[PDB]
């Protein structure tokens, strides 16, 4: 059951899950240019579904989790640079 | 007769009061209530504050099940300002 990477604390680049859930749909990949607020990923947790927004303005740098995997509070979802 | 309260006229008038509920409900997401586990909770006092807490405390784990309420702050003075 390997664990998986979290986001480091406090490390802006990093977006982490904010709460226990799984992967909907994967919006962006490794490379792409990105602008603060779009959408890089939707998620849900209970059925509710949230929007992953960029932090601001930069390139994805690669994801760390597959469509439909499940996901734990703090689990790094993707890097940006 | 047994509980004390004046008749109507002399119900006292003590200055002003003002009520915030304080909630997860976060404000650049929607107000949507957040969840998970509370690091740090300190709470303040001194003249003229009230509070009333509801589940808030150092360790304490917001789940999504209930409402967002972590405490009530009230305020009261002589002057509304």
């Amino acid at each position: 059951v390997v664990a998986k990477r979290k986001a480091e604390t406090g490390n802006p680049n990093q977006i982490g899950a904010t709460m226990p859930g799984s992967v909907l749909e994967i919006l962006v990949k490794a490379g792409d240019k990105v602008q603060k607020g779009q959408a890089l990923m939707v998620t849900e947790a209970m059925k509710m579904e949230t929007t992953i927004e960029a932090p601001f303005d930069g390139e994805i740098v690669d994801l760390h989790v597959v469509k439909g995997e499940a996901i734990q509070t703090q689990d790094l979802l993707i890097e940006i640079n | 007769r047994e509980i004390g309260l004046p008749a109507q006229s002399e119900i006292p008038l003590l200055g002003s009061a003002i009520q915030c509920r304080i909630t997860t409900e976060d404000p650049q997401n929607g107000f949507l209530p957040d969840t998970g586990k509370i690091d740090t909770y300190r709470s303040p006092g001194g003249f003229g504050i009230r509070l009333d807490v509801g589940n808030a405390y150092a360790g304490y784990e917001v789940t999504p099940y209930f409402d967002s309420l972590l405490v009530k702050v009230c305020t009261f003075a002589n002057e509304f300002s």
